[PDB]
């Protein structure tokens, strides 16, 4: 499929930036998570970045660490995550869906089998948090064979060689964590989405203004979940409110 | 790209978030430079000798082997400053940190032995040290915790995940990810992302080099086998390294069998785990059918690393080294035997290695064999543990 | 009559019941013979090197002395097998016991360090070992007690008198009085009836011999002073011996000042006691105006011997050695300082010696001086003690 | 004085052996101790061996160790012991009185002063438990200058040289702990008294039969004290009974 390509094309025709929220699948429960995800979509999320709970998320901060704790407390497994993914896609045919995975869960029962499963449920991309470009070959290859976009993080200091590799290896979008944006475009990298720290509407407008195709809210969404655990209803209401504001900030 | 091969066969690699690669590459470069710098080597040799106490003794155990054709020597890392072999490589890594102009040290620890070693090296070399330790471990390691603080180190409990060593391992990396410009991550075993398995081996290889010189001096030949416990793999690879090219010398690594392999409660991922990717490396892991990482269980706190160094997985795959396991009860019996017959109180970790040598001896008492067991640490720290068990069992 | 002078000036002698004289004479004879037997010396040297870990390191302490004209080295007896210098002479005495055809060992211990050393030597050399320990001491030394038993020794609590070290000392003698035919009394310090002060010094003199060779190697000259704590006097005389004829080398013995000499609660009989006759010798004693023997008080369990070796009293009288005292608080501060600035946890006993060197340095920071402190033992054993105090004082 | 010489002369004229009980001065209290001592004398003790409580009696067994504990519990000091000695002698002019001392108490404030004090209160001998003949010179000399008999223990294995020294150095009596007895007489040693284990009448008769001038009951008396602490009256009654029996066994 070409969901990311189709999405960015449309956002461009509207001089619009993309807003992509991240949430942990199954947090705080499978049922509430499916409701949380439908609310993010209804509120205007252009794409989704979904995490699969992993025992040792050595690339995540406290907020996400706790999201996983909550998901595991609910008994969430990768298998259930893939069942949720199928349900999500069945309800929303065009929104791009990207997974944020840890290498072991992809490698566990065969890298190829994992991407084949991603393709089957309708996932569009996979960012493997602990697989640098240097170790990415088998992952990138399996992804491409299964029409899955392999996504890479372009770190702050990314030297030229890295910029070139990320531009050459990535698809869908480049996870950006001016010159950086110019070089990525110069090397024809997948559209860059600004991540990290994106937690306010003004940051979304600033990212698009800097040249990025959009912004990813890596943890602001999870915080809202964590704060309203007491009232599921208020949780969704606040999620809807935040995403609405964030997305609106991306418009021209 | 790298200067050195990050893999041992299919095992190893650098499976870290992109943001950490510069730190690994920087470290690998400094290490390669240090290794070719006679001045660095002389400074490291000086600290090992005049501060840590090397060379350590090689003690023959006639009382234990009497009546059999086994000759057993114990490489005395229990006599190294700090009470365990950990001290060797923390001094080398601390010197590396300084060579890179770093002023701070980050370390992870389970049993607290490596934490104590990192703290003492940092105290000696003027480095500000912070140690991550799983909350469950801090709880059962208050003596080592206090030692770390007396030495000026900051001890930070980790409550995430299972609150054990693997969790402290993640937190260390997380920290380093944003501070490597001024802080060096002093990993405690021969595992993790390259260049760590390589650096730890090289900074522990004097164990085997000394053992070889000492055994040649005393017996006029190489050992038939060298035996070492394997938690993460540092003391064992330290003992094995210099003997790898001596094909006649068996290399036997001993993983904790805990309550028994069949019970599932053990810490033997190399022979009873499944290859996975975690802690920056591809190696045999203690993990669920699902791919979630689990803990290693053992009566010994120090054999808690839920994976094993990639070089051991590699030496095992080609048949150069053999790995076995020893249960809690077998390790306890070796612990008692060594105390009573040699007046040496061994660490419970090391007791697993001695227990296997005792089995090689006892199963075939008339087999002529020259064995060396790496006594990775002293067991004063395990006296309470052993006491309770023996008392509990009446 | 005797082969060797039982006195050091007016101090020493053999003040034991007549029934014990044959045992002392027998022991003196075997010792004189052993000392002239190259085979005995080679066997003792072999155990010291390959089992105990000698030579021990001589560690320079630049972090501690920075900014001053003091250069400080620590003789690392804390790295000796067992964790203290006690191990040296128990191995020599155990070999002597065997030379005399004895199969059993009797020992006294206060802190339990000597008891543990006697047990490990007995375990290694196949001697049946029984240890007398004052009931108050067994109570506060259960870790060392258990060690002694793990090593196969019989630990016998002494409830008579104050139930401390002096009481264990009497009980040991009582026992030996009726068993010397088959048992050797392994006295733990350089005190008691001749030949013990002499034997203990000779079996500890490698401390000073190594220190001299190490200091000449590293500084090209002898130290301006060697400093050692003094409980009974064994680690100090062990360090002092080889330097006695080097008149330029100061010999400074440090007695525990406890809460302060003026409070009366201390363990400094050499400089603040009165000569008496007890434990088979004439020497400065902690005693009432009436002549009843009292206990020595100190935050450190190991400086509890209520008297002091006769040779120290003698070296003090002629002005060859100088004795000073260090309080509990001064020893605690040196303990903390060494942990934080050198990553070495010293025994609280040894901390008294380091505390005095720190005073020599700090009081006259521009005085050029090369000092060696005998670090008689490691302080892992004192971690609980220090913890509580620091916590108690908030 | 010549109390021991006068005593043995008399016992010889009666072909009688001497019986000498040992007790710790001040055990269990000064008052009861004075009563215990008068009872031993009334019951037939030919001489007394009296111990002065010492903190570290490294030459004594459990029984005596406990006697000292009791004496110290009562606050007994050497000074009080010397006051008791004066009272004892003032009541009994001819019985020989020997002290069993530890070296420190003799040396403490001057060896000469100690023997001078012994002479002043009327003590006849002093056995210093932890002063072998080899270290005895100053003690022996001070004793003789003050008309105090220095007593020495002749151990089981005493070789010839020791026998000769003990014979030459001792006075009053030799504390024996056939050949031994013959050699002592041969070297003109002070009359030998058999000690250790003397706890029954038959042992007293056996000692005299072997050639010894008598027997010393080193601890049997203290045991009786220890057993009847509950009833002072019964204590003295039993003491009287035992000593009567022991002394009777010494008669011809
Ligand atoms: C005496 C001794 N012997 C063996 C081991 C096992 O590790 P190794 O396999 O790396 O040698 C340890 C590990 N200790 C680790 C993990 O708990 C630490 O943080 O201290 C040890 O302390
Ligand atoms: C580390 C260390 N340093 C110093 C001393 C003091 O004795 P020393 O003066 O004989 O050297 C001791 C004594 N220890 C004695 C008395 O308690 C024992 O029985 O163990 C010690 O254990
Ligand atoms: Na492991
Ligand atoms: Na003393």
């Amino acid at each position: 499929m070409e969901r990311y390509e189709n999405l960015f094309a449309q956002l461009n025709d509207r001089r619009e930036g993309a807003f992509v929220p991240f949430v942990t699948l199954g947090d705080p429960g499978i049922e509430q998570s499916l409701k949380i995800i439908d609310t993010l979509i209804d509120a205007g999320a252009d794409a989704l970045e979904l995490g699969v709970p992993f025992s040792d998320p050595l690339a995540d901060g406290p907020t996400i660490q706790n999201a996983n704790l909550r998901a595991f407390a609910a008994g969430v497994t990768p298998a259930q995550c893939f069942e949720m993914l199928a349900i999500i896609r069945e309800k929303h045919p065009t929104i791009p869906i990207g997974l944020l995975m840890y290498a072991n869960l992809v490698f566990n029962n065969g890298i190829d089998a994992f991407y084949a499963r991603c393709e089957q449920v309708g996932v569009d991309s996979v960012l493997v948090a602990d697989v640098p470009v240097e170790e990415s070959a088998p992952f990138r290859q399996a992804a491409l064979r299964h029409n899955i976009a392999p996504i890479f993080i372009c770190p702050p200091n990314a030297d030229d060689d890295l910029l070139r590799q990320v531009a050459s290896y990535g698809r869908g979008y480049t996870y950006l964590l001016h010159h950086l944006i110019e070089k990525l475009k110069e090397y024809h990298a997948a559209p860059a989405l600004q991540g990290f720290g994106i937690s306010s509407p003004e940051q979304v407008s600033a990212a698009v203004r800097a040249g990025a195709a959009g912004a990813i809210s890596g943890s602001a969404i999870v915080k809202i979940i964590e704060k309203n655990l007491a009232s599921p209803k208020q949780m969704l209401a606040e999620l809807r409110s935040f995403v609405s504001a964030m997305k609106a900030a991306s418009r021209a | 790209t790298t200067l050195l091969n990050p893999y041992f066969g299919e095992f190893g690699g650098m499976y870290v978030p992109q943001i950490l690669m510069p730190a690994l590459n920087q470290l690998e470069e400094a290490f390669v430079s240090a290794q070719k710098d006679p001045e660095f080597q002389a400074q490291f040799a000086d600290l090992l000798k005049n501060y840590a106490g090397r060379p350590t003794a090689l003690t023959k155990c006639q009382n234990i082997t009497a009546g059999t054709r086994t000759t057993l020597y114990l490489k005395r890392e229990d006599l190294l400053h700090g009470g365990a072999h950990k001290t060797n490589q923390v001094l080398g890594q601390a010197l590396l940190a300084k060579r890179m102009g770093k002023s701070e040290i980050i370390a992870e620890t389970g049993a607290g032995q490596h934490g104590v070693a990192s703290a003492l090296a940092s105290a000696l070399l003027g480095l500000k040290c912070r140690i991550y330790m799983g909350a469950k471990d801090v709880e059962r390691q208050s003596p080592n915790v206090f030692r770390m603080r007396l030495m000026g180190a900051e001890v930070i409990p980790v409550h995430s995940g299972s609150a054990t060593l693997k969790d402290a391992c993640n937190e260390a990396l997380r920290d380093w990810s944003g501070s490597y410009e001024t802080a060096h991550y002093m990993l405690g075993t021969a595992a993790g992302p390259h260049p760590y398995p390589t650096i730890v081996r090289e900074f522990q290889r004097m164990i085997g080099e000394e053992t070889k010189a000492q055994i040649l001096d005393k017996e006029g030949r190489l050992p038939d086998a060298v035996i070492a416990c394997v938690g993460g793999g540092s003391n064992a690879i330290g003992m094995f390294a210099d003997f790898i090219n001596d094909t006649s010398v068996g290399l036997i690594g001993v993983e904790p069998g805990g309550h028994g392999i069949e019970t599932g409660e053990h810490g033997a991922p190399l022979k009873h785990g499944r290859v996975g990717i975690y802690f920056g490396m591809k190696a045999p892991m203690m993990q669920t059918a699902d791919g979630q990482i689990e803990e290693s269980y053992s009566i010994s706190a120090g054999l808690d690393f839920p994976s094993v160094g990639p070089q051991h997985a590699y030496l095992n795959s080609i048949g150069r080294a053999d790995y076995v396991s020893i249960t809690d009860d077998e390790a306890l019996e070796a612990f008692k035997t060594l105390c009573r017959h040699e007046g040496i109180i061994p660490a419970l970790e090391s007791s697993h290695a001695l227990a296997h040598a005792l089995k090689m001896m006892r199963e075939q008492p008339e087999k002529e064999q020259l064995l060396v067991v790496n006594l990775s640490g002293r067991g004063d720290k395990d006296i309470f543990t052993v006491h309770d068990i023996l008392k509990a069992r009446g």
